[PDB]
């Protein structure tokens, strides 16, 4: 077993969204991540829906929480004790990441900014995220994916024209474009101190890592002066392009056709219907300009079909086509599985549990899913006696005095 | 200071795929776009500069495709085949979006590309990935998101689910093949072995189900979209759009308190109905009555109010509301103007200003930057194969067998 | 930095602009109003579609970093409470109609009779004193009675104002230069004065060379715009561009210019090649003026005006754009240098765009400073700051001598 | 006992043509010693710009151009690019209060008195320094003059007739007020914040960014509303009647322009109240900005009839705001003007006497003065080395011979 990121050390004090799941992927890679977590203020997910059987008892029984944070040790260091900043030194001076998305200014009441953290240990990357930025005037606003969602235009381009947005329906922000953007600072930092021998700092907003990857609404207002409006389930070039009804509760199919060929395609596995042939579906152009139409006949037909019978089908013939699936469906799929995306790991409190790997299969260094998400303090011992070298007698200390639980 | 130059990068990917290499290139990596000679089909979709749709006038293209070189090269040629082997003989990175199977099938699987290179990192970005039931078949943003479990949840109850805009199914796959593609290259300079990075898009976004899965498998229940828990991930209509709004979640009992504070000092009629606890529990916040009266309070007084000023004395009152933005607030947005986020580079081949957007992150010694106007089609070809150490006369023969194309 | 000063400053239309530059830079600055309103208030351009009295973009753009209160000078108690500001005062500025403080028995010997140091500042369309003193003036005639007028236009076609009532505008920036040299003048003597700006003479200042064109040559002089190649505007596809290939015999200057359009394909250019243009009599001629529009606007039409911004500057030409409110937003440069100022309103509950700093310090740093002040918004703080009771205020508000909020 | 309000102030003064010498002007006039460097090898270009006096262009020192904006300096010739002519500004340098130049970028930095330098040679020295739109930046190798900035800063748009090319001011107005004034109020800022900190600072200007924050309606009308402003000739938002009015004579016109009711009734009152200014179509402010194009025909048709001096002194005398559209010759005549003592003629070796004007400031107790004509290149070289930097005669006869000087 050869893990890409073996020997790399994190000292992780993110926490909730973004933060934790960017250091899940680098625990997959073979990285041995510290969470950092007191029992003072535990990761409000600890504390979220859903829980095993719906009991949310105690701080270990949220799948919100625990699907962030597998392969991860914790120790429960709590940060505001006086002796706590030692304790956090002996950890940065081991690690090759230190990584935290706090608000502004949080790591800096600690006295563990870039300024001292570079003097502990010139090859730590720092990292830090912020919602939109250290400087500015909204550098001291708060917010979460829903909200950076809505500030980096993506929720005004996803609804149906002509009613109120929708945006995703989830904290979209947070569960990709931050940690991806987070990820590959960090790699490319540690590319970099490869040849430098150095660390250095990695600052992302994530409102900008956001817009970064929703460019079409800022580049067609400055381009163009005019808002690109959403378009529901419509696409511009492709066509027909939707969300048609097919047999059974709340089910629907996706179908997108980008060319003639396509089209001729779907008409067969419809059966070749009259209507289909007429000249105003005939190209691309023609069946934009009446795709309102054209979606009115094709849902009539769908809505006679089962839906996998259909996407198989359609598949076959080369059409761009799948169900829209419900999360049972996702876990359920037979593609999902064979490709070893979902893991169940047991868990102490809640038993076997779903998890999923990140997504990434790696030819020869693949990601691994060990051990489910640990309790506050789980490993405070094993890492203050191991790692960091404190005697037996000082981790009493550190416990008694309630430094660390 | 440093920089990515010493990568060279190969940027083999058309609508799918090229957010991966420019994250390369934004760092000074050596990246190189690969075009057939029938051209990047991002070109031919917009929204568009202008009134213009020509092969330049992509608003996407020119933004993905920023900060890379250009060739254009015909892998059905054995000619073209070549001249690819020798580009990747000397590529720290490939990365493609090639539907599976295909370069296998050409004589160019990575065993074959890496034969003289063994450090090289091939990255694929697919639909559905290199291997499995669903990797013979063809898949867009929307049937990728349709069949990763993302796109049902843009909706509540019986509604059809909306898309999410910039085909979001395809930068979730590139952003984590960019991941990808950089552990992988981090491993090859310590172990001197690359590898293969399989992103499928219908991974990248299961990664995006939020707790989807969770709900399903701890509760039985198969959940849609928030915007229905009372001040929980809400939006709500203001004078002159919407905002968001997460006033509480959980059972996490601070954020309540000052949205009633809110409330209380802005003289909302009603607000009174907001101070009690039956607001503090998840099963009340998503009842009937606890949504709606809630947005009967709230909406009431949001509707006489500007997008601004909620943003404003709700961040004041220490509420975590954000506006709803178009793309003139962006524009206009103050703190991205502080940040100089918004990047303005002269094209020429547009005559003309683009402006686009601007880094991501902030490095203490690298430097983030746009790069390059995105090239023409075959734009480099020349100097590229020159670089690889073809003479003048093998570039005019490649021509003129059609086993690559450059631009005249 | 200037927060040691403290500046009353009573202008209206007229005047505004010299306190800003003081406020800029830290000042305490105290805007005063009669209860009527400065009658800035109501002039445009507004705020979309509101006419209120907080509304005038020119008002909150000119007295943006100010505190405001409301005094009735016709009023013996409004006359003690202002002389009572005075004496605190390093600085007053106003823009009274000559002879009118005197007569109110507030001549500069009463307002600095216990307060030697106190500069005054006039600003007045014509001056304290001289024959026009007794009579009104306005930005347009103002302009015209400088000279300054005139010069906007050739040959017998009326001349056209220029923006924003540079009448004023100059009066106010030679003003706050001359209350600066006067108040360092009195931090060292111990002595301020008057300082008399009039609009006529700071216009004058801007006559360029027609003054001594008379002198010197007995010539009388109009506007710039027909010497071929040499500050002239031609129209370009999407807007006017300004030029100045040449000047004088400066044939370095030209050689650049022919060489752009040879480089642009531009039809004729081969007439430009020759050093007939070197000559200010052949520029100015009927036919080299229309020859030199006849080729040169052939190009320009077809082309942007940021498209000859950046090809003319890239052949080293002195190419600009005639910019439109649009095109300074969308600056490349100006947001480079951060120049724009958004501050959130709170009495528009909106975000509101200003213009920014005119000038960069090594140590003092340029603001905005806080918002307008709406009428009377301040005059409480201000005069209890004063030494005045509660209750004293309560009367001086019931008698009307003051407005407060 | 004459008192000057900057007396003792030294200015190095390396700046040449628009803005720097117009705002050192000022700074002379008030008292201080403006010391201007020139090199004969490279003459401020305006000497050689008509205006000339009588026309005769010969020599360096018979243009009204550069005369104007040079009284009461003095002027030392060196070449800086000698490295002898470097120690001589350093000793200037040493002395000075303020040290400006507007050269483009870099050019100090050739010669080693960049501000890291002469902070060091005198940590009490104000070193003031410009540029068209910013040292750094997409545009900051951008060149331009003041028609150019005009053009740049948005104001030029918003000067013309509706529907017309635009025109601008008809001059170079950038250079010539609104950079000089922040120019002089950020030295005179420097020198307040120096009483109390015993230390000088860099005073950085961008002309373009000077030039907006005169100018704020086009670009803040734009950002509130998403609407353009057009130009409006010599119309008005609020005024009305407001405008530009043929009266009797070669090219001549009258502004006139009302603001209110009473101003209207008093404008009908001096054309002898003719039955058509009557209208309710006129009657209130509103109204007359409706029909304002008849208006203001209306008004034409009875002002041609006019002297426009008769006509302006019986609206002022009414309280209308009123005012000849004055050509530069009236202007020098004008009795208000030279009552206020704004002109000053100043006699010189080469042209004799000549017009120039004082800054437009009355101090009450320091005025400013006008003393002496633009100087000569070089004309106090010897007695500024002498004089203020402590040159031997010897030494300054090396300097002068050797060509580094004079
Ligand atoms: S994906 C969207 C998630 N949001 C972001 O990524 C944005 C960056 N961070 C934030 O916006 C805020 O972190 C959020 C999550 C929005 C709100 O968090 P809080 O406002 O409640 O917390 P702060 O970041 O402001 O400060 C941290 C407070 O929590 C205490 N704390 C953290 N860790 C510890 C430990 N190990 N021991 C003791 N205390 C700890 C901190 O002391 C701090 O509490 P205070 O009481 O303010 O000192
Ligand atoms: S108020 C609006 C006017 N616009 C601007 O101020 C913005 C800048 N734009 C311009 O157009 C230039 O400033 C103009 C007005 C064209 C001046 O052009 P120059 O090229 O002549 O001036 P530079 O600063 O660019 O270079 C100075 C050159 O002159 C020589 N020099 C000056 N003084 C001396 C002395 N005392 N001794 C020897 N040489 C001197 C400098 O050496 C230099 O010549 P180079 O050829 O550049 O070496």
């Amino acid at each position: 077993v050869e893990r890409a990121l073996e020997g790399i050390v994190v000292c992780d004090f993110s926490w909730v969204g973004a933060g934790p799941i960017a250091t899940s992927v680098l625990a997959q890679c073979g990285a041995d991540v510290i969470r950092i977590e007191s029992v003072k203020r535990p990761d409000t997910l600890r504390r979220g829906e859903p829980f095993k059987d719906g009991i949310g008892t105690g701080l270990d029984r949220s799948g919100y929480f625990a699907a962030r944070n597998a392969n991860k040790r914790d120790i429960a260091l709590d940060m505001n004790h006086p002796s706590a900043r030692e304790v956090a030194v002996r950890l940065i001076a081991k690690s090759d990441i230190v990584i935290n998305n706090f608000r502004v200014g949080q790591m800096e009441k600690w006295k563990l900014g870039w300024d001292e953290v570079q003097k502990i240990n010139p090859r730590a990357i720092y990292v830090t995220m912020s919602m939109q930025g250290t400087d500015g005037p909204h550098s001291r606003y708060m917010g979460y994916g829903v909200n950076l969602n809505a500030l980096c235009g993506l929720t005004a381009r996803a609804g149906f024209a002509g009613a109120p947005p929708f945006g995703t329906g989830t904290n979209y922000t947070d569960h990709v474009m931050v940690p991806t953007h987070t990820l590959f600072g960090i790699m490319a930092a540690l590319l970099e101190r490869e040849v430098t021998g150095r660390g250095q700092t990695v600052s992302l907003s994530q409102l900008e890592s956001a817009i970064s990857m929703t460019p079409s609404a800022p580049m067609a207002f400055a381009a163009n002066g005019e808002v690109l409006g959403p378009q529901g389930y419509g696409d511009a070039e492709a066509a027909p392009h939707g969300v048609y009804t097919t047999l059974g509760y709340r089910k629907w199919i996706a179908i997108a056709v980008f060319d003639d060929a396509q089209w001729a395609a779907l008409r067969r596995v419809m059966g070749n219907p009259p209507w289909a042939e007429d000249d105003g579906f005939a190209s691309a152009e023609m069946r934009r300009r009446n795709a309102a139409e054209l979606d009115e006949r094709i849902e009539a037909w769908t809505a006679t079909q089962y839906g996998d019978w259909l996407m198989a089908e359609l598949l076959k013939a080369g059409v761009p086509a799948g169900e829209v699936r419900d999360a049972r469906e996702a876990i359920e799929d037979e593609h999902l599985r064979r490709r070893g995306f979902w893991a169940y790991l047991d868990h102490p409190e809640v038993g076997v549990t779903l998890y999923n790997r990140a997504p990434i299969v790696f030819s020869r260094t693949p990601l691994e899913m060990k051990t489910a998400a640990p309790s506050i303090g789980q490993h405070t011992r094993e890492v203050l006696g191991g790692m960091l070298g404190y005697s037996h007698d000082e981790i009493e200390n550190l416990v008694s005095h309630e430094v660390l639980v | 200071g440093q920089d990515f130059s010493r990568f060279r990068v190969l940027d083999m990917t058309g609508e799918l795929g090229p957010y991966a290499a420019k994250m390369f290139a934004g760092l000074g990596a050596d990246v190189i776009h690969v075009e057939s000679p029938a051209g990047d089909p991002l070109r031919r979709v917009g929204p568009w500069f202008g009134d213009r749709r020509d092969a330049q006038a992509s608003l996407q293209y020119l933004y993905y495709n920023a900060g890379k070189r250009g060739i254009a090269v015909d892998l059905e040629h054995e000619a073209g085949r070549t001249a690819f082997r020798r580009l990747c003989d000397g590529a720290d990175l490939l990365i493609e979006s090639c539907r599976p199977g295909w370069l296998d099938g050409l004589g160019l699987s990575y065993e074959v590309l890496s034969r003289d290179n063994a450090r090289l990192v091939q990255t694929s970005i697919t639909p559905f990935g290199r291997t499995g039931p669903l990797a013979p078949y063809p898949g867009s943003d929307l049937t990728c998101s349709a069949l990763s479990g993302f796109l049902y949840l843009a909706g509540v109850d019986g509604d059809k689910p909306v898309r999410a805009p910039d085909n979001q199914a395809y930068r979730m796959a590139e952003a984590y093949a960019a991941v990808g593609s950089a552990i992988a290259l981090f491993s090859a300079q310590r172990s001197g072995r690359g590898q293969v990075v399989d992103v499928a898009c219908i991974e990248a976004q299961a990664m995006a189900l939020e707790n989807a899965a969770q709900f399903w498998d701890l509760e039985g229940k198969i959940r849609r979209g928030r915007g229905r828990e009372a001040g929980s991930a809400t939006l709500h209509p203001c004078a002159d759009g919407f905002i968001a709004l997460v006033a509480i979640m959980g059972r996490n009992k601070p954020m309540w308190t000052p949205f009633v504070r809110w409330m209380e000092a802005e003289g909302v009629e009603e607000w009174q109905v907001l101070d009690d606890d039956k607001w503090i529990d998840y099963a009340y916040r998503t009842s009937e009555e606890g949504y709606a009266t809630f947005c009967r309070v709230f909406e009431r007084y949001t509707r006489t109010r500007s997008k601004a000023y909620l943003y404003e004395i709700g961040q004041r009152f220490n509420v975590a509301v954000t506006p709803v933005s178009d793309g003139r607030d962006l524009l206009a947005n103050p703190q991205l103007a502080h940040r100089g986020f918004w990047q303005t580079q002269f094209n020429d081949t547009l005559g003309a200003n683009v402006t686009y957007p601007g880094a991501p992150y902030e490095f203490g010694e690298m430097q983030w930057r746009l790069g390059r106007n995105a090239p023409r089609l075959g734009e480099h070809t020349r100097e590229v194969l020159a670089g690889c150490g073809y003479s003048a006369s093998e570039i005019d023969n490649l021509v003129r067998e059609g086993a690559v194309y450059a631009e005249q």
